């Protein structure tokens, strides 16, 4: 048979969280 | 509102602007319903011209018994001085 | 035969309640004519009111005509507050449908309905 | 994926992310729009014996709806059903 | 240890809940024992508020009174305790342990017609 | 006295009583897309009654399909196949984000924020290329049936599902750039439509109108259907029960949308799509043509229906907007007798007279937003 | 099982407090959104420039309705009026008699296209593939009754649209 | 019975059945019928006088804890004298269950309404006034919903045809859109589809 499935080991890691990378100087940096 | 003549007068003048009512059988002691041959509906509609001219509301209870020209005189005689 | 009333316990309950719905709509007839702009007068709008409380005169049963009073209550609160717009006020009006056959010979010259 | 190094960088810089590795326009990566013909598997139905409709009719088996109750000692008060179990807080993210 | 929120929106934290779960437990008893006893609310009802009313006087703790009266946070243990009491005094007036007030049609509950 | 506005003619007619910029009585009048569906239904069979459901609630239609069809599998007692309820749940949380997608950004859009409408509706259109490989339509797909789906999934789909999947948490991560540490947007979602968790209750609300007031439920957890207890998800759970907490349970859903997505992708299984009886289902085209009793079935489940037997389910799902249920009663016959549509968005908008009083003008059409009300399934 | 979203206490040492009040009044996260709408600036657009380029679609594609013919120039459909049965719009209306060599053909196929819901339940109920909904979806018209479609104009979009709707039907016939 | 067969949940079965008990015994005033179907949905069908005493035990009795009214439902069912069947579904997040309250009224008959148990009542209910007719008394503001404002009849009522009496168009001599007696250019076409044998003898209902 022939049917849409996924491949042998799966298919690889999905990222699904927040990703704000937190960027930026500090509050003390920018006064 | 001030005597009874005037009170009488006006409600045949109502009474007389009113189209369906013949100005000829229009008496003082006529009745609504079995002489002058109205409907229920054409004596409420007598009563709330009553009401524009007089200004006051008259509520049901006490306007389904007035089926007569005298019977209205004497209900706005009641609830005045004169 | 015994069952829940609605509001009124008898038929002069039901009529006192018609009546006050009458003189609701009487009020509000000018009013009417003049916010949505019609172009009836006040005294045709008074006549198609009478027309439809004379409609429903025939009723004797005071759950009905509870029912008719609650329902001409709905259709004057549509009314009042401007809901209905020109259009629902001017359907009780049928302008543009053409007027039926009324005696046999012009329903027989028309087509099949009795 | 046609941008310049320059662009990219001032793009990535600009995002705080890195946007070449997660591009939102598909390329070449996707599927083929033609593809080889399937042979698509049958269901447990399709058998030559033991296969009676009788012995697999749900629709029959259905049955009308047992009275519990009807108008013609120290027994536990029950509810609907056990009481829900509370949730526990997620391992994975909490936010806590 | 005074928690701090019960992550419900409108429900506050309840400072001492063994002794209001107390009150309102002996007071759905006081309003429940104007019901007859052969009505089975009453029966039921104190049956089960004694049940929660022994768990209450047998736990000092807060957390392990929640886990044990099995019904969310102990604020709307509370919560529930009160709408019981509303609903005990409801049904002294409806008095609903009285016979069937009318049977139905004959063919009222008869699916498929 | 104060204002009264008459905000005429999705469409929705609002009678605000404003007292100055407070609101005091908010009337939403409703039935500009009333469209008698559930009486249309009652005249048709129950896989011709299948695609109003589409399009009750347009924006999660597949959801509203598979409601529709564990309404009729549950009166017909029968089940689907296993990699049918894979291929629901796949396409039920696909969904899930189209709706999410629909309902954040344009409740940003509403209030200003025009930008990431048109960042994610590409994402959307994605979606929208996957119901139409899986189905032929892009939204009213006709996909979710009585029985199982109605064809099996193309060779190479779930690769491509696989690279949406991939990228579209950046998506949401951008998404949440533009708005969620926003202090405009935090101005107009923070203290805005704040309901309690007793009144949500009372007033009938459900799904993250529900969990934005601290309530621990979702119906794919508490009375799981198809293959639901086998995926692993959270649940998001707000705090204030306001807009912004609502927002937040939105983008967080679609968070978990991915992480299920994930899950069906690794564990669909192989076989059949429809239920193997052929009493139910329509057999397949190659044996319809070649064996007697596939094309007697054919032939009377394509002009007469499947017949389901009698009695009434209340069938309710954890659609995008909240609990979507159906109370179907059958009669014995091929057609419905009755199909009473539960929408969430019904019990919202009602609840939006009080969630508006005390609020601007400007607050309600956020409050508009954050219950995520569509009129299909409003007026049905 | 559940996570809380927004149930974060903020750190008030002075670190977290001039952070924020940095962020207050020299407006960070504004930048933040600025510098986001700024990378999609110079992005590549998504557009596609239609009509000299068309959205991609698969072959289960649900377009305009056509009535298709055997490999010898004979109708498919023998007016079995399943399509009308099972149409959910009733868009369908059929009248058949036989014909001069005594076949079952139709007389009356009509599809009102603008009660059709184009939900393909036509193509999927007809048992010898004669009605298919086909790939067109670029056939607006400028009068209502240009989509009242007879039996003449649905046939002549079957030998109009054949060599398509056969290739489409090939793709996709082992998946139904 | 295994693959394609829908699986029989007997624990929720005889859980139900054991509340169903519960609630007729506590309430015998009310309850008439008390039913739990095959695939396990527990119905109390009760007298339409304890609309609100029932509801209220449901959504504060500690053992039922029915809080969220999920649907509100009228189902016009003409051969009976009480032709509507006012049904009530409840969801008990406590418990997680759900009960289905049916109860039953004429077209002159007043159901009393139940917005003060649930709130969430007060557009369904509306919607029962103006697709079945049905009056729901001490309504707050009890009016149409979803029909258009001056429409006569109630359109879920199985006597009202599928299309209606009246139809609109615009009518360019009055400037109006305006309201005509129903011409269709296609008569909607009637299917009898019903077989004349018998799917299920298992509904079998008995012969006079
Ligand atoms: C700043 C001012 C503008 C500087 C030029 C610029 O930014 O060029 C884009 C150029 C390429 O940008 P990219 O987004 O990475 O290119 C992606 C394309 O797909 C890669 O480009 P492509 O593969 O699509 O190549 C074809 C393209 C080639 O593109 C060009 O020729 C760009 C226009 C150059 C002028 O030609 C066209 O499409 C025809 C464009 C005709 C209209 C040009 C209008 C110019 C505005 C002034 C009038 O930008 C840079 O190289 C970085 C900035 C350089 C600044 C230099 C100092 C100033
Ligand atoms: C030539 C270029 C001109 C333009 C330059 C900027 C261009 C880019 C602008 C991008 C953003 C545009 C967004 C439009 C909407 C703006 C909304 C907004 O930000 O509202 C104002 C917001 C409002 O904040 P808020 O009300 O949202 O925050 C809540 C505040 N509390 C809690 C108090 C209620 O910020 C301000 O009002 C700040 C005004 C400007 C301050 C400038 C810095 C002064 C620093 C002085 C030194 C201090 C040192 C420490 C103390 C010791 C002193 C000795
Ligand atoms: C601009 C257009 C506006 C149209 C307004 C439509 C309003 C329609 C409201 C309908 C309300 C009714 O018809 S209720 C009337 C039913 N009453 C009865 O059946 C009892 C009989 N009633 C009558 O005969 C009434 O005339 C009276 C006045 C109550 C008694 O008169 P009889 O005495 O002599
Ligand atoms: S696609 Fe659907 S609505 Fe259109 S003709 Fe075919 S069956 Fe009828
Ligand atoms: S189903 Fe096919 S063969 Fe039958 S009438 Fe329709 S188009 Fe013709």
């Amino acid at each position: 048979v022939k049917q849409d499935m996924p491949p042998v080991g799966g298919y690889g890691p999905i990222d699904y969280k927040r990703n704000l990378p937190r960027r930026g100087l500090s509050g003390y940096s920018m006064f | 509102p001030l005597t009874l003549e005037g009170i009488k007068d006006r409600v045949l003048y109502v009474l007389k602007l009113y189209d369906k009512i013949d100005p000829e059988k229009l008496s003082v002691n006529s009745h609504f319903m079995k002489d002058l041959g109205l409907d229920s509906l054409d004596q409420v509609e007598i009563i709330m011209a009553m009401e524009d001219e007089f200004g006051f509301e008259i509520p049901d209870i006490d306007a389904e018994k007035l089926m007569c020209p005298q019977e209205i005189v004497d209900y706005i005689a009641d609830k005045k001085d004169v | 035969t015994s069952v829940k009333p609605i509001f009124s316990r008898d038929m002069n309950e039901a009529k006192r309640r018609v009546r006050e719905l009458y003189r609701a709509w009487y009020r509000e007839v000018p009013n009417t004519v003049h916010l949505f702009q019609l172009d009836i007068s006040v005294k045709q709008g008074r006549d198609k009111v009478r027309e439809m409380f004379k409609k429903n005169a025939h009723v004797t049963d005071p759950r009905v005509v509870d029912l008719l009073v609650i329902k001409g209550k709905m259709e004057l609160e549509e009314t009042i507050n401007v809901w209905k717009q020109r259009t629902h006020v001017m359907r009780f009006f049928h302008e543009t449908e053409a007027p039926r056959p009324k005696d046999f010979l012009s329903k027989f010259y028309v087509g099949h309905d009795p | 994926a046609s941008a310049t190094r320059l662009i990219q960088g001032l793009r990535n810089w600009a995002s705080g992310r890195d946007l070449q590795a997660k591009l939102q326009l598909r390329y070449q990566e996707i599927s083929k729009r033609t593809q080889p013909p399937p042979k698509l598997p049958v269901g447990p139905s399709h058998r030559l014996s033991n296969n009676y409709y009788c012995a697999r009719d749900g629709r029959r088996e259905a049955m009308p709806p047992s009275i519990v109750m009807s108008s013609q000692s120290e027994k536990k008060a029950v509810s609907p059903a056990p009481p829900i179990k509370r949730w526990e807080l997620s391992q994975d993210e909490p936010y806590l | 240890l005074l928690k701090k929120t019960t992550g419900l929106v409108g429900l506050a934290v309840c400072e001492t809940p063994h002794e209001r779960l107390k009150i309102l437990y002996t007071k759905i008893l006081d309003v429940l024992g104007h019901i007859p006893k052969n009505a089975a609310y009453r029966k039921y009802t104190e049956q089960i508020t004694n049940e929660k009313l022994s768990i209450v006087k047998a736990e000092p703790d807060v957390k392990k009174l929640e886990e044990q009266l099995q019904g969310g946070q102990i604020e709307e243990v509370i919560l529930q305790a009160e709408n019981e009491l509303s609903l005990a005094r409801k049904m002294i007036q409806w008095k609903p342990w009285e016979p069937l007030v009318e049977e139905p049609p004959a063919s009222q509950w008869k699916w498929p017609i | 006295s104060n204002l009264t506005l008459n905000f005429g003619p999705g469409v929705l007619r609002l009678v605000m009583e404003l007292s100055g910029e407070m609101v005091r009585k908010c009337d939403p009048h409703i039935g500009l897309l009333h469209r008698g569906t559930e009486k249309l239904i009652e005249y048709k069979t129950y896989l011709q009654a299948l695609p109003y459901f589409d399009r009750l609630d347009y924006v999660s239609m597949m959801c509203n399909e598979q409601a529709y069809s564990l309404a009729v599998e549950k009166l017909l007692n029968i089940q689907p196949p296993p990699r049918a309820q894979w291929i629901r749940v796949l396409f039920g949380e696909i969904t899930r984000l189209l709706n999410h997608i629909m309902a954040v950004t344009t409740h940003a859009l509403d209030i200003g924020a025009m930008t990431p409408f048109f960042w994610m509706f590409e994402e959307r259109e994605k979606m929208f290329e996957f119901y139409e490989r899986v189905s032929g339509a892009r939204m009213h797909a006709a996909y979710v049936r009585p029985g199982g789906v109605h064809q099996d999934l193309p060779l190479g789909l779930m690769d491509d599902i696989y690279e949406f999947s991939k990228n579209f948490s950046l998506r949401i991560d951008e998404l949440e750039e533009m708005l969620t540490n926003n202090r405009i947007w935090r101005n107009r979602t923070v203290d805005i439509g704040v309901v309690t968790a007793e009144d949500a209750l009372n007033y009938g609300f459900s799904g993250v109108m529900l969990r934005g007031s601290g309530i621990q439920w979702d119906l794919r957890k508490t009375q799981p259907y198809d293959v639901y207890d086998q995926v692993e998800f959270d649940v998001p759970i707000g705090s204030r029960g306001d807009c912004y907490d609502r927002y937040l349970c939105r983008v967080e859903e679609m968070r978990q949308s991915i992480r299920i997505i994930s899950q069906c992708l690794n564990k669909m299984p192989p076989g059949e799509i429809k239920v193997d009886d052929a009493k139910v289902s329509p057999p397949k085209r190659a044996e319809m043509k070649t064996s007697m009793e596939s094309l007697i079935h054919h032939f009377k489940l394509y002009t007469e229906g499947y017949q389901v037997p009698p009695g009434a389910t209340y069938t309710a799902i954890e659609a995008p907007k909240g609990e979507f249920g159906v109370y179907l009663v059958s009669d014995g016959s091929s057609r419905p007798y009755r199909c009473k549509i539960k929408a969430p968005g019904f019990a919202h908008l009602a609840g939006l007279d009080k969630m508006s009083k005390g609020h601007m003008l400007a607050d309600v059409v956020a409050i508009i937003g954050t219950q995520d009300i569509v009129f299909g399934e409003v007026d049905r | 099982t559940y996570k809380y979203v927004n149930l974060r206490e903020p750190s008030m040492d002075m670190k977290s407090v001039t952070d924020r009040a940095a962020q207050t009044l020299l407006w960070t996260e504004l930048i933040r959104g600025l510098g986001m709408t700024l990378s999609y600036l110079f992005r590549e657009p998504a557009t596609i420039n239609y009509p000299f380029e068309k959205g991609p679609l698969s072959p289960r594609f649900r377009g305009e309705h056509a009535l298709r013919r055997y490999p010898s120039g004979e109708e498919r459909c023998i007016a079995c009026k399943l399509c009308e049965a099972v149409c959910p719009a009733q868009a369908i209306t059929i009248e058949a008699e036989p014909r001069a060599d005594g076949s079952r053909r139709t007389t009356r196929y009509d599809i009102d296209m603008t009660k059709c819901i184009y939900c393909g339940f036509c193509q999927e109920a007809c048992p010898v593939d004669a009605i298919v909904e086909g790939p067109n979806f670029e056939f607006s018209t400028e009068t209502h009754e240009e989509l009242l479609y007879n039996k003449e104009k649905l046939l002549n979009n079957g030998d109009k649209w054949e060599a398509e709707i056969a290739a489409n039907i090939q793709a996709d016939y082992l998946y139904r | 019975t295994r693959p394609t067969v829908r699986p029989r949940n007997d624990v929720a079965h005889k859980q139900l059945s054991a509340f169903g008990e519960y609630v007729a015994e506590i309430l015998p005033k009310y309850v008439q019928q008390v039913q739990v179907s095959c695939f396990s949905e527990l119905e109390i069908c009760i007298h339409p006088d304890g609309v609100i005493p029932v509801l209220t035990f449901l959504r504060d009795h500690s053992n039922a804890q029915f809080k969220s009214l999920a649907d509100l439902t009228a189902v016009d069912i003409p051969t009976r004298q009480n032709r509507f069947e006012i049904v009530y579904n409840l969801l008990s997040l406590r418990f997680n269950s759900r009960i289905r309250v049916k109860t039953y009224t004429d077209e002159l008959t007043p159901v009393e309404s139940s917005v003060s148990v649930y709130k969430a009542a007060n557009w369904y209910e509306r919607e029962i006034w103006d697709m079945f007719g049905v009056f729901f008394a001490n309504h707050p503001d009890l009016r149409r919903i979803l029909t258009d404002y001056g429409f006569e009849g109630h359109p879920f009522r199985k006597d009202f045809p599928l299309s209606g009496y009246v139809e609109l168009r615009y009518d360019d001599e009055v400037k109006r859109v305006v309201a005509e007696p129903v011409e269709l250019a296609q008569e909607f076409r009637k299917f009898d589809l019903n077989s004349p044998w018998e799917a299920f003898p298992a509904y079998r209902q008995p012969p006079e």
